[PDB]
């Protein structure tokens, strides 16, 4: 209210429930720690994560 | 209902000045004028939204930034629009400053400067601005659902302009279109809320009282196709009744009978003309059941409404345009258009009295005279292959 | 609601039925009927 | 009563390829309606009971007596679930009269 | 943007009373 | 348009009524025209 | 008529005004909002706001819906990290089953897992229409950099909560928060004895005072992300005073007088300084949000990312002047008659006095008239104001930043 100033919609959420659009708002085959990471990729050896 | 009526006392110059009461404390003070982009004739497309633009950038007696800093010291809020027919600069204000609130519109619609160095600015502002209008989808829909409606018409043209007469325009050009569509019998000094309409006139007639003293639908289209979007806006429209139809209310209950996505209905008036449809948002793939959709229901209206359903518009219309303690804003905008397109302010009790009298066969009668067998204006943007041809929707505005 | 409905295509429907009858007379040719 | 009821229910034979009454329910609009918002655990097993029962007609074999369905185990698990789809689809249609 | 080019004229194909068209 | 150009169903009204009488004209006609030649 | 404002004995916080107008206005004002879950329900109040259309123990979801649009009326659900409202509104021929549906809905959920189940794509979509704008994620981003428990929880869903949320949290969240000691029934254009028969056959049965939430503790800190957009956000806060004291009413005179809007279409101390050294476009404002037991007050600024920094600074330097004493009382005056206008307008409107009333309830459980605030903003004196200001140029601070962040200084360089 008073303290909305022009930041009222911000700090508040209205569902409309009852009375620019949404823009169209994935599956990989899928412990140790710390050491740092050293990602590799190659022509014929698939991609990994060293972690 | 106990509604405050709008006491409206004219001038000599023909301010037509306008209040009606309220309890809130604080009141919106404005001024109307019938002056908009129908009145402008292709070698002034801009003029006024330019001079919309630089209204507040001070006038003699408020040079530079004196007009916003005591608008703003007074703590109002100091708002301007322009559309097609109707200019507005009105000020939310605490009621007691109304004193100020009025001195400071008749600087605003008289002894206004146009500074060069200013308009320098300003051209620059809208027109960069408007290298990003593009951006507003919608408005780009709704201003050739304009376009391609009223093609060779001063209705056709945006309310913008195109950025070719922005960049052409000068001082003298600016100064003729202020001094020829700013003319105070087409002037209304609306106030609502906490203000006495004695005082308002007296201030009325201390300032501003020196003011001095064929548009066709075309069945039509327009599809700008641009795939990279990711979504579809269209809008299919018919020839709106006008303002002063009395039919405009059983076309409003039709709407309230319509209310794929963001599927809004508009009935926009202009001096007896307008646009009435639909406008909707979807990716293409469906483009073309919605519309089937939208059509049907259409003519549901046209051929088998229902009293329940009709009534189920009624109510919301009734619940709408109250315009009544809405706030002092939007009851002072109302008698702004009230007094420069119906000549007087329409009370709450003949709006409901128009509403009851509203029944299903009298709606689908007018929405037959209006939506069936109709040619209508369709304007789409976005991903719109899908979108149907003329003669598809031509057939699809009948059984 | 639904009888308000029914009433909307009664006269319609019968208008349906009077053009194919119109029609139905003039393809049978039947002088008999009409 | 239940003399008969047990005795309608042998005969039926539902029981026989371990199917409870409702695993033998068409699937009209409203029952599909319903076997959707059943828990995932019915629904899981009200499928292995559905594709036992066809492996076994797929042989025209009957499943082990012990293993067949008794009139009073058998739950209906849709039957609490069925009776608001109907009582919602009717509610609509009502309103539709208005 | 979308204003600076409006609809081009067909005046010619235009047949400058609906109902009776 | 305001009678048989209106709705669908105006319009099929007026085809076979027309139709119905176009028939018999149009053989009439032929008549005269088919003697004329002949 | 003023507000009858009564207190059921439950804690119930009645309050009415016969207006006669033609459309009246029921709201239910619960302090239930985002700041009472933890890390295990996160999310839980934003499907519990867009579940108002659910099935109740009373009416069905079809029932409510085509009740609800039969007589033109409309149901809203409004939500801060505090408070819930959930306001009808319509003709005072049908507000009696207005209040029917609205109170249903309040008191008697059903939470079906099939309704919940459609209902979290809706959430999604939701979420993503809310935060198509840049400042709505910077001030989520900003609450969750500046608090640790309580108000850093957000307003919207986290992305991995969506498909997750069950009946079961719903039910605990209503069970646990939705009792009457937290709630207060207002109505503008109704009668204050209707209000009480409403709130005796609803309203009552759930009396407890429900679960109490944490304390909300300040961390401070910064979180930015880069996502190549056109303008840097960014917002600066720092810890305020509460709702209930004066030194929120000193923030609140210190936010005009920095800069709270423009009141001209198309365009403060702020904006002086910075104008005065940047003429690329800007935006500079001061935010405050001021919560039950804590606030949040500083600065926000849009600016073109090259110029991101310096604009900050100048707005921060601003900002240290007014922690300095370099202020008039003219200026004082002029905020704090800005300060009250933005009041007095706020409570112009029929919706924003019924929120007004409802707040005012569940904080302090009774109505300040619109001039007893007026007198009580005039009590704020400048020394207060420049108070505040070094409260927030002390105050550990908390930093939200978004866009093309090549040239947005940090905190140790702010």
């Amino acid at each position: 209210a008073a303290r909305s100033g022009p930041f009222a919609p911000v700090l508040s959420a209205t569902s409309r429930g009852v009375a620019g659009a949404v823009p169209a708002a994935p599956v990989l085959d899928v412990q140790a720690a710390a050491r740092p990471l050293v990602a590799t990729v190659g022509l014929n050896v698939p991609a990994s994560v060293r972690f | 209902q106990s509604v405050p009526e709008t006491q409206v006392s004219i001038l000599d110059n023909g301010l037509r000045v306008a209040s009606e009461q309220s309890s809130h404390a604080t009141c919106t003070v404005g001024v109307w004028i019938d002056a908009g982009s129908r009145y402008e004739t292709e070698k002034n497309n801009g003029a006024g939204y330019f001079l919309e633009h630089l209204a507040f950038k001070g006038t003699k007696n408020r040079p530079g930034n004196a007009l916003e800093k005591e608008v703003e010291s007074i703590g109002a809020h100091l708002n301007a629009y322009s559309t097609r027919e109707h200019t507005a600069y009105l000020i939310k204000a605490l009621s007691k400053d109304l004193p100020k609130v009025v001195e400071l519109l008749a600087d605003i619609v008289q002894n206004s400067s146009l500074e060069d160095s200013q308009i320098e600015k300003e051209r620059d502002v809208i027109l960069r601005e408007m290298q990003e209008n593009d951006a507003s989808m919608q408005n780009v829909v709704f201003d050739y659902l304009h376009a391609t409606a009223f093609q060779g018409t001063p209705l056709a043209q945006a309310v913008e302009g195109p950025s070719e007469n922005v960049r052409r325009l000068s001082r003298t050009d600016l100064t003729d279109y202020l001094n020829r569509h700013y003319k105070a019998p087409r002037m209304v000094l609306a106030a609502a809320g906490g203000v006495e309409h004695q005082q308002l006139l007296d201030l009325a007639q201390k300032h501003l009282s020196s003011v001095s003293r064929p548009c066709r639908f075309t069945g039509s289209e327009i599809r700008h196709r641009d795939d990279a979007l990711p979504l579809a806006h269209v809008a299919i429209a018919v020839e709106g009744p006008g303002w002063a139809n009395p039919d405009n209310v059983t076309l409003q209950v039709a709407n309230a009978i319509i209310g794929c996505q963001s599927f809004q209905t508009f009935n926009i008036s202009y001096s007896d003309t307008g646009l009435l449809g639909a406008h909707f948002v979807c990716d293409a793939m469906s483009i073309d059941d919605m519309v089937f959709f939208l059509q049907g229901q259409w003519m549901r209206l046209c051929t088998s409404a229902t009293e329940s359903e009709v009534t189920r518009g009624k109510n919301i219309l009734r619940n709408a345009l109250v315009s009544h303690l809405d706030g002092t804003t939007p009851v002072c905008e109302d008698i702004g258009r009230s007094l420069l397109t119906y000549g007087r302010r329409i009370p709450l009790a003949e709006w409901e009295s128009r509403i009851q009298e509203v029944d299903a066969q009298m709606l689908r009668d007018i929405c037959s005279k209006y939506f069936y067998d109709q040619c209508p204006a369709v304007a789409g943007y976005g991903p719109i292959e899908q979108l149907p041809d003329y003669n598809r929707i031509r057939s699809g505005m009948f059984w | 609601r639904y009888r308000e409905l029914a009433r909307n295509w009664i006269p319609t429907a019968g208008m349906w039925g009077t053009v194919g009858a119109v029609g139905l007379v003039w393809a049978t040719d039947w002088r008999l009927i009409l | 009563l239940d003399g008969f009821r047990k005795w309608y229910y042998n005969a039926a034979g539902f029981n026989k390829l371990g199917l409870m009454r409702d695993d033998t329910l068409h699937e009209t609009e409203d029952v599909k309606e319903a076997i959707r918002r059943l828990p995932e655990d019915l629904y899981n097993d009200r499928m292995f009971r559905i594709k036992r029962a066809l492996d076994l007609t797929m042989r025209h074999q009957i499943l082990p007596k012990d293993q067949w369905t008794k009139y009073e185990e058998d739950k209906f698990y849709l039957e609490p679930y069925l009776k608001e789809v109907i009582r919602e689809r009717k509610e609509r249609e009502e309103w539709a009269k208005k | 943007s979308h204003t600076d080019v409006k609809v081009p004229d067909f005046s010619d194909y235009r047949r400058a009373s609906s109902e009776a068209r | 348009y305001s009678l048989l150009f209106r709705r669908t169903s105006t319009f099929a009204l007026t085809i076979a009524v027309g139709a119905l009488f176009f028939e018999r004209a149009f053989d009439q006609g032929a008549d005269a025209i088919y003697e004329h030649i002949n | 008529q003023d507000l009858e404002f009564t207190k059921l004995p439950n804690g119930l916080v009645i309050a009415s005004l016969e207006n006669y107008a033609p459309l009246s206005r029921i709201g239910l004002f619960v302090k239930a909002g985002s700041r009472y879950e933890d890390s295990n329900n996160l999310g839980t109040s934003h499907l519990l706001r867009l579940a108002s259309s659910l099935t109740t123990k009373g009416a069905s979801s079809f029932k409510i819906t085509r009740g609800i649009e039969a007589v033109g009326g409309k149901l809203s659900v409004t939500a801060t990290r505090e408070n819930m409202a959930y306001t009808v509104e319509g003709i005072r021929s049908d507000i009696e089953i207005l209040m029917e549906f609205l109170l249903n809905v309040t008191t008697a959920p059903e939470f079906r897992r099939w309704e919940v189940a459609a209902l979290r794509s809706q959430l999604k979509i939701d979420k993503a229409v809310a935060f198509q704008n840049s400042q709505t994620r910077i001030i989520e981003n900003l609450h969750d950099v500046a608090y640790k428990n309580a108000l850093a929880n957000p307003l919207y869903c986290p992305d991995y909560r969506m498909g997750k949320i069950t009946s079961e949290e719903l039910h605990y969240f209503v069970q646990n928060h939705f009792t009457s000691a937290r709630m207060a029934l207002v109505g503008l254009g109704v009668s204050h004895s209707v209000l009480k028969q409403v709130a005796e056959q609803f309203l009552n049965m759930r009396g407890g005072l429900g679960l109490a939430g944490a304390k909300a503790k300040y961390r401070g800190g910064e979180i930015r992300e880069q996502n190549g957009d056109n303008l840097v956000h960014a917002a600066i806060v720092a810890e305020s005073a509460a709702i209930g004291n004066a030194e929120a009413n000193a923030f609140s005179v210190l936010q005009h007088l920095l800069g709270a809007g423009p009141h001209i279409k198309r365009g403060s101390l702020l904006s002086q300084s910075v104008a005065k050294g940047s003429h690329q476009p800007f935006d500079v404002s001061a935010f405050n949000a001021s919560y039950s037991d804590s606030g949040l007050f500083g600065i926000y600024t849009i600016s073109q990312a090259a110029a991101a920094g310096e604009v900050i600074n100048a707005a921060y330097n601003q900002v240290k002047a007014v922690a300095q004493g370099n202020l008039s009382s003219a200026d004082v005056q002029a905020a704090k008659n800005k300060l009250k206008a933005g009041y007095l307008m706020s409570v112009e409107t029929s919706e924003g006095f019924l929120s007004e009333i409802g707040s005012q309830a569940l904080a302090a459980g009774s109505y300040m008239p619109p001039s007893t605030v007026l007198q009580q903003i005039d009590s704020v004196a400048d020394a207060d104001v420049v108070k505040a200001a070094k409260k927030f140029v002390s105050g550990k601070k908390s930093m939200a930043a978004s866009g093309n962040l090549g040239h947005t200084p940090f905190l140790d360089e702010l």
